[PDB]
């Protein structure tokens, strides 16, 4: 079994044309990227505060 | 007397593990972001149009203060 991974047709209406054109002139995907770091600032970081914490380790 | 004991998994096995590509679509189609570009942008000319009116009487009004005391 296999898949295809970059084996799509983009559709050629008018509304989609006007959709792709939309995301060229106003940036969308650019915004989108934006929103996630932006959602990704607030929450927990991951950092512990050595040398008064220690990382896990195992016997 | 003690049976083995070892790492095994839960009876019945684990959960379901999600492993398909997930992006949503968040949604909204060109016309409607355009017709709201269009929108701002029209509103933002009517402002401008009444404001630069309104200093365009008050500039009058002053360069008629400056002919007044001119003599
Ligand atoms: C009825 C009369 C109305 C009067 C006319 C008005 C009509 C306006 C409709 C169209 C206007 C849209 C123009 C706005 C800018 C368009 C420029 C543009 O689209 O360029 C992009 C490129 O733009 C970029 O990708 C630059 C991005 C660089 C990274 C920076 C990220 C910034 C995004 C975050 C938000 C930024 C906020 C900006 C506003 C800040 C306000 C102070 C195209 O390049 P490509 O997609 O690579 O393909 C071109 C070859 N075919």
């Amino acid at each position: 079994t296999y898949k295809f991974v970059n084996m799509r047709e983009p559709s050629m209406d008018m509304k989609s044309v006007t959709d792709r054109a939309a995301q060229t002139l106003l940036w969308t995907e650019l915004v989108r990227g934006l929103g996630m770091t932006l959602s990704y600032l607030f929450r927990e970081p991951a950092t512990i505060n050595y040398p008064f914490e220690k990382g896990p380790l195992s016997p | 007397a003690s049976k083995v004991k070892q790492d095994m998994p839960p009876p019945g096995g684990y959960g379901p593990i999600d492993y398909k590509r997930n992006l949503p679509r968040r949604g909204l189609s060109g016309y409607s972001m355009f017709a709201v570009g269009i929108g701002t942008l029209l509103f933002g000319y009517w402002s401008m149009m009444k404001w630069n009116r309104e200093r365009r009487r008050l500039q009058i009004e002053d360069f008629e203060a400056r002919i007044a005391l001119m003599p």
